[PDB]
């Protein structure tokens, strides 16, 4: 057991850092970083935040978090994995965001960037209003919005214009509306 | 400075909306009998207009075959919206004006696809990875591709 | 970020009159009975040329539609210069028929001459001073000069 | 666009101009087809051009119209555009921007 | 191979190969011949790269039996060799 009372920041142009086995009782800012980072077995009592110019690839493993936010003009690649808390997300940047292998995820917002939802047990709700550009695309893989308990459906909403592609995405069977170019990524030859 | 005017709305006079100007006359004499042809010079010239024309419902149909000194003559009707007729000996005429041929082009622009009929431009939406062609039955269909020039 | 110039050419373009040129064949068949549609991937391509060719004077006329993977169909015939027809109680006697006019245009772009048939661009080879115009007898073959407006 | 409907007596012909400019002829520059009937008496038939459509576009303070691939300068932006076509047609006008 | 955001080129010439829960596959090729140890199975994987939005190639000429399940790929025509097995149930929607 270890307890930390403060905030931890990855300074501008930093790289090669590695952390493990800490309970951080505060934010974790990531601005001006140059990638090549790796967090493991960590907890955060507040929202991770990323701003400014970012390049490279970042990894978080078993990093429980109250929420996550990404902004700025950075163009890095944030990779998430594991965790046992209903975290929120909100990406407004030209970065690339990846999430996979999670039992739950709280509210999700998609204003910009590239978001790839993969292998999520349950999603509380989803939203998207991005616009068409070479850095923007929304793709979902093997994740359902239907909570087994209390047997309800989370909302969905896409009013933006960015393209998208759904593969094995369980949602309200009821007729609805979606805006933006669609790709029939899946294949029907094999059912 | 930053700019977006220099994009497809660039300083040019607006796309490439240009048709060979109805320039001055060069030659007009009519001939019956066997096939006849004339020649002109490219010197100080960059375009011409040809209006080969039928007269008096003669057997010969209007046609245009153009060649230079070296290259062979090109076929114009081969890329035309030709219309035939259903000439019948039946006492109850059903000689319809069946559309012999129809041609259209599909080309790409960034994340947009457009098909053009005559001079009207038909927008088709955004990229999706696939195009679809639909036609009735009993016809023959061909599809090509090439550079945008 | 940085954008490759060639990619920009896929967005910008104009100035000289331009169009597609036939360069390859991707599909071709003839079919009787029900209608029949096809699909073509947009991957690494920028233009398609499609022709609805009718053989004989059969029951059904040639027609064309177009659409993307999920877009709505567009009817090319909806915008054209169509030639109509109508028949009285005629007994089915010989008819004139045949096209009347062969009006077109020609143009040059540096190394090569060209002429625009509808929207397809027709190669005319190099420039060698000599031009040629051919048409059968009993035809009016007016010519003009021309320039790329 | 001016569409004759059915077997209208007046064929489809389109003429356009500026507010105070002369009339330019469209049908003068088209690749058409004809079907003249037989000299045999009674074998009456009717055909020709029924659909006519034209494009108008500004280039500055000038109005230019295109037929076939021929540009007919109607005139300057005098303020109004004149048109003429025969009767028994469904005259139609849309707004068409440039590409 | 399982739980990866990417993988390069894959060639299957013998033995049993299981690709499970894969983000993007650059291209898959195989030539294994049917026997008691050569089999191919794909689960929750795609040949489609979300960026720059292109379809990876596929090719299977060998006779080894196989079974696809949500193996997202091009929706165009195709051709495969060997005895396919259907595992998708088809009761949904």
């Amino acid at each position: 057991f270890v307890y930390v009372d403060g905030n931890v920041t990855i300074g501008a142009a930093v790289s090669g850092v590695t952390v493990s086995g800490l309970f951080i009782d505060g934010n974790l800012t990531i601005a001006g970083a140059n990638g090549t980072v790796e967090f493991i077995n960590t907890t955060v009592s507040t929202s991770i935040i990323g701003t400014g110019n970012n390049t490279g690839w970042f990894l978080f493993d078993e990093v429980n978090a109250d929420s996550v936010s990404i902004t700025g003009a950075g163009t890095g690649e944030f990779i998430f994995r594991g965790g046992i808390e209903q975290t929120d997300f909100s990406l407004n940047a030209p970065s690339k965001l990846l999430v996979e292998n999670r039992s739950r995820v709280g509210v999700v917002n998609h204003l910009n960037g590239l978001m790839i939802l993969k292998d999520i047990g349950v999603i509380v709700s989803l939203t998207s209003t991005a616009e068409d550009n070479a850095f923007t695309f929304l793709a979902v893989i093997s994740s359902s919005l239907f909570d087994p308990d209390p047997r309800t459906y989370g909302a969905l909403t896409k009013t933006g214009s960015c393209s998208y592609a759904f593969q094995d995405f369980a949602r309200s069977n009821m007729a609805e509306t979606v805006t933006g170019a669609k790709w029939l990524v899946s294949n029907g030859r094999d059912i | 400075a930053l700019v977006s005017l220099s994009t497809l709305r660039g300083a040019l006079g607006g796309g490439s909306i240009s048709g060979i100007i109805p320039q001055e006359v060069l030659f007009d004499q009519w001939r019956a009998g066997g096939n006849w042809e004339v020649s002109q010079s490219t010197q100080n010239r960059t375009g011409f207009i040809v209006r080969s024309l039928k007269e008096g419902i003669g057997i010969t149909v209007s046609d245009l075959f153009v060649a230079t000194g070296n290259g062979g003559y090109q076929s114009i009707s081969q890329w035309e919206a030709t219309t035939f007729l259903y000439e019948t000996d039946a006492e109850g005429t059903s000689i319809d004006g069946g559309r012999q041929q129809a041609i259209a082009i599909v080309f790409k622009r960034g994340t947009q696809w457009y098909t053009k009929s005559g001079d009207v431009i038909l927008p088709l939406g955004s990229d999706d990875g696939v195009i679809r062609f639909r036609t009735p039955g009993y016809q023959r269909l061909t599809i090509w591709s090439g550079a945008q020039l």
